[PDB]
């Protein structure tokens, strides 16, 4: 399995910015997906979630109504699109895999490496 | 080192006696000729049928043997001793060194006794008697095997009782033989002792010798046994397997149903694979009850049953024979004689849904119980009590069906399961659904045994020529015996041809004259003698 | 449900052993999942859902525990496995990871 | 000779099949009867000696049984059947009733 | 001493006179049951084992 995220940098408090995670190696679709946020000193915590189409998108507190997570399997990625954002949320950000969906599916997991964005 | 037996181990087969008389006799001898083990100077031996031992000197260096199957405690052996005074015979549980020549235990005995050369021993053990024969001759040699004749005598009988597999021998050169089932014929003097023998399995001259209850044989051609060539392995051709049997309607379905009415399908001619269903290791409940998991992929059915819906978690167990709640009560009863298997695993990602997915319904009120494998779909009013509501509302009406509430962010065992009950059932269909089988392909031009979809029997097959008219399933020969099948899978006719037999016939110039023989086995094609 | 590390920072030199404890505010079985962040890498998961480890994490390594309260063991890993442990919940939805316990010496 | 009915009150719907048991201190044969009492009525009897049951009872019921231990069975009685049930002997003297075994649901 | 019943002693009998009247007319066995044979008719016929 791989898994390679894109879209980091440097914005200012109220622009947008494509979080993109591309991922190749298992079947993209069959599997659930979801993001992970970590600010430089902290621990771990989660952003939002999708589930193997767009029918039921689950988000975290504070990010619901700036974020609109979509995948779509016929090209095989993931966004978070980053929208309007804070001066607060300058952080790492990583795609992984809640997995399962079907009885043959295998649950394996795999996390990405990170993206880091920063605002002004 | 090994030695060769000339005619070596012949013992009195028991009391009576006899004057002149070819006595043939069946028992356990030591064939003549064989191959003798030779120790010098010692090891834990077998024994698994008698034993033939001999041994050379002046001086006693051989003082007995012991006996048993462990050679220690915790079961019993036999001990049989000569120090420079005399014989002592002894019956306990012993601890013997591994390398014995004192013990160092007498427990519990059970018996007991007190009191160059070649001096030859039979040992034997029949039914809790262990039997001794021996014999003492004169050596003109000092320790080495001799050539000659000499019967041996019996001298001992202990009602022990005891079991043995193994034996050694005690020192302060032998051999070793070991005694076979064999037929002999012994020459008994006037005064009644055995001064020849023949061994009748040697070569052809003792099988004629042994056929016609003498020593001497006259000139002639004398029948003296039979061949018969032997059959290996057993083919069992089959028509063509049949099906793959496909359950992705019963797992990879598009949808589940709900539990008040639960979906069913049997099972029809098939090859139900059973052994892939298991080994995915993704499920939450795999439960066989009157079957164990891993004999399907070899046990015939006559039908097969699957039933399939959604269930929440914290309900699984209700699935078992003899539960009691909503989900047993009065959705899906199973009775107590079951034999099939439930297996059920979570669903938290397909039927469920954020806001909810109301598809799945599940009675949580009836009058009573519902027996085994029956449904109801009567929705109508729920009645309380003394009241007549009878399909109003409100004060304490209702209706009977309550969805299920299905979101991922719920805890387990809130969670839908996905639940497919399999049953069984086996009284007299002749041909159903069987597992993963297998034989082995067919083989002609040897003796072989086959089974042919039911036809049993042994013999050469052959390709045919004989046109099985397109509905006629054998060949029948005069006198009734089967000579022609078809082979159900490639539908071509073979002619059974019988396995050689025959008689056996020896050809001797008469033992005056030579020991050389012929033999001739009789109308038997001469490149399958052996 | 929310996960917590009660455990605070220990000074376990390079030997001897240490035992890693996870709880849970309700019932969760065997679907926890450890993880092992260094300072400035990815959090490397070390075992499926308590009790096989993945590819690449050796025998030392081991995972227990059942009910609500679960355990991470290692027997003497070496003189570098050092960093913070997280265990993470894939129960419901989404994944929490708790508090996380650093070592030091 | 005392007689005994180990399974207690029992909680079976209207539908499916109930088996009840009654043992013997000594060896009885074929000579046992069943009696249903309602709350409050006169113990009817349900069956002829182990094996026949008399006039005006259907042939859900059965009676069966040997040796020492004796089993009545409903097949699949109907929406009323629950009451206690009693077994008795009538090998010598006198006819001990035992214990009895109530239904519910 | 005799044995416990879980592991019962044995003995065979082999080249004997084996009197049986003797052993019976004590007078102070609780049970003395034959049921092949009579216990008159021990003291005349042979045996095998
Ligand atoms: C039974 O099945 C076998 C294959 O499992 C059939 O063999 C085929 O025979 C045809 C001849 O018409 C060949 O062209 C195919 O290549 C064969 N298949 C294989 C896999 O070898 C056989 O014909 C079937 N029996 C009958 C009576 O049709
Ligand atoms: C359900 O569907 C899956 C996929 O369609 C089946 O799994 C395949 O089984 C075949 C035959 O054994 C294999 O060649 C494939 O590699 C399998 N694929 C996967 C993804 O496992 C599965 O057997 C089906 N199950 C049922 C009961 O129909
Ligand atoms: C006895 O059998 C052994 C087994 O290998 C063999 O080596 C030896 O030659 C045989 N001796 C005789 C005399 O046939
Ligand atoms: C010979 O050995 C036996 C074995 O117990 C022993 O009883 C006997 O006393 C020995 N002979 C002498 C003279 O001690
Ligand atoms: C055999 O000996 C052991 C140990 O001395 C003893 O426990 C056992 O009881 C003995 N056997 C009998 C039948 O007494
Ligand atoms: C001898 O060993 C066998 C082992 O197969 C056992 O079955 C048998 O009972 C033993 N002999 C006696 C007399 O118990
Ligand atoms: C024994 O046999 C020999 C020769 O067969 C005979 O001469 C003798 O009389 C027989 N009897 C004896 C030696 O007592
Ligand atoms: C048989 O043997 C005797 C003596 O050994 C001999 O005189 C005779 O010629 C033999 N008979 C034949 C047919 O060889
Ligand atoms: C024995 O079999 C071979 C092989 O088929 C054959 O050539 C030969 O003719 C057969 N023997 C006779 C007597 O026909």
């Amino acid at each position: 399995v791989q898994l390679v995220e894109s879209g980091g940098g440097v914005v200012q408090p109220g622009t947008s910015l494509r979080l993109s995670c591309a991922a190749s190696g298992f079947s993209f679709s069959h599997y659930v997906m979801y993001w992970v946020r970590q600010a430089p000193g902290k621990g771990l915590d989660w952003v939002a979630i999708i589930s193997f189409d767009g029918s039921s998108q689950y988000y975290a507190d504070s990010v619901k109504g700036r974020f609109t997570i979509s995948r779509d399997n016929s090209k095989d990625t993931l966004y978070l699109q980053m929208h309007s954002l804070r001066p607060e949320d300058t952080a790492v950000y990583y795609c992984a895999i809640h997995g399962g969906t079907y009885y043959y599916d295998k649950n394996i997991l795999a996390w990405g490496q990170g993206t880091l964005v920063t605002v002004s | 080192a090994y030695t060769n037996s000339f005619t070596r181990g012949v013992y009195y087969p028991d009391k009576v006696f006899r004057s002149s008389v070819l006595h043939s006799t069946q028992d356990l001898f030591l064939p003549f000729f064989s191959n003798v083990t030779w120790f010098h100077a010692n090891p834990v031996l077998p024994f698994n049928d008698g034993v033939y031992f001999a041994s050379t000197e002046k001086s006693n260096i051989i003082r007995g043997w012991i006996f048993g199957t462990t050679l220690d405690s915790k079961t019993q052996s036999l001990l049989i001793v000569n120090n420079a005074t005399n014989v002592v015979i002894k019956v306990c549980e012993f601890q013997f060194c591994n390398d014995p020549f004192v013990y160092s235990s007498a427990n519990n005995c059970t018996f007991e006794y007190v009191s160059k050369n070649l001096r030859e021993f039979v040992f034997k053990n029949i039914d809790g008697y262990f039997k001794i024969y021996s014999k003492h001759t004169p050596i003109n040699l000092v320790r080495d095997l001799p050539q000659g004749f000499s019967a041996l005598e019996p001298l001992v009988d202990l009602p022990i009782g005891i079991n043995i597999t193994r034996f050694q021998t005690l020192l302060a050169a032998y051999y070793v033989g070991y005694l076979q089932p064999r037929t002999f014929l012994l020459k008994y003097n006037e005064n009644g002792t055995i001064t020849d023998a023949v061994d009748c399995a040697l070569d052809p001259l003792s099988e004629t010798k042994c056929t016609l209850k003498s020593f001497t044989v006259e000139k002639g051609i004398y029948q003296t046994s039979n061949f018969r060539v032997q059959p290996t392995e057993s083919i069992v051709r089959f028509p063509n397997i049949t099906n793959l049997c496909p359950f992705g309607e019963v797992f990879n379905a598009t949808r589940f149903a709900s539990v008040y009415a639960w979906n069913r399908k049997r099972i029809s001619n098939c090859v139900a694979d059973y052994s892939v269903l298991y080994n995915s290791a993704s499920f939450s409940t795999f439960k066989c009850y009157g079957v164990s998991p891993t004999k399907l992929n070899d046990l015939c059915f006559t039908n097969v049953y699957a039933d399939s819906f959604v269930i929440r978690g914290d309900e699984v167990r209700q699935i078992a024979p003899g539960q009691t709640g909503k989900i047993a009560d009065y959705n899906y009863k199973l009775p107590d004689d079951f034999t099939g298997c439930v297996i059920a695993w979570n669903s938290n990602n397909l039927d469920s849904k954020v806001g909810g997915n109301y598809n799945y319904r599940y009675r949580l009120f009836r009058k009573s119980n519902l027996k085994p494998f029956e449904r109801d779909i009567s929705t109508e009013i729920y009645q309380a009590g003394s009241k007549p509501c009878n399909g109003v509302e409100g004060f304490n009406c209702y209706f009977p069906l309550q969805s299920y509430g299905f979101q991922p962010t719920n805890g387990v065992g809130y969670q839908p399961y996905r639940v497919v009950v399999l049953s069984f059932e086996l009284l007299h269909a002749p041909a159903t659904v069987c597992g993963p089988k297998k034989s082995t392909n067919l083989v002609k031009n040897k003796c072989v045994n086959f089974n042919f979809n039911g036809l049993t029997g042994t013999g050469v097959l052959t390709e045919s020529n004989k046109k099985f008219l397109p509905f006629q399933q054998f060949g029948r020969d005069i006198a009734d015996t089967t000579d022609a099948v078809r082979d159900p899978q490639t539908l071509e006719i073979l002619d059974i041809t019988p396995c050689s037999f025959g008689g056996v016939s020896v050809i001797t110039p008469g033992t005056n004259t030579s020991n050389q023989v012929a033999v001739l086995y009789q109308g038997v094609n001469c490149t399958e003698v052996p | 449900i929310r996960m917590t590390q009660s455990p605070p920072t220990l000074s376990l030199s390079p030997g001897e052993r240490a035992t890693l404890s996870c709880r849970a505010s309700q019932s969760v079985t065997n679907y926890l999942v450890w993880y092992q962040q260094k300072p400035g890498q990815a959090p490397r998961l070390l075992i499926y859902d308590t009790f096989n480890r993945a590819t690449g994490i050796p025998a030392r390594f081991s995972g227990s525990g059942s009910g609500t309260d679960f355990t991470l063991t290692i027997s003497s890993l070496e003189p570098e496995d050092f960093a913070v442990y997280y265990c993470q919940q894939r129960s419901n939805w989404p994944p929490t990871f708790g508090q996380g316990t650093k070592v030091d010496i």
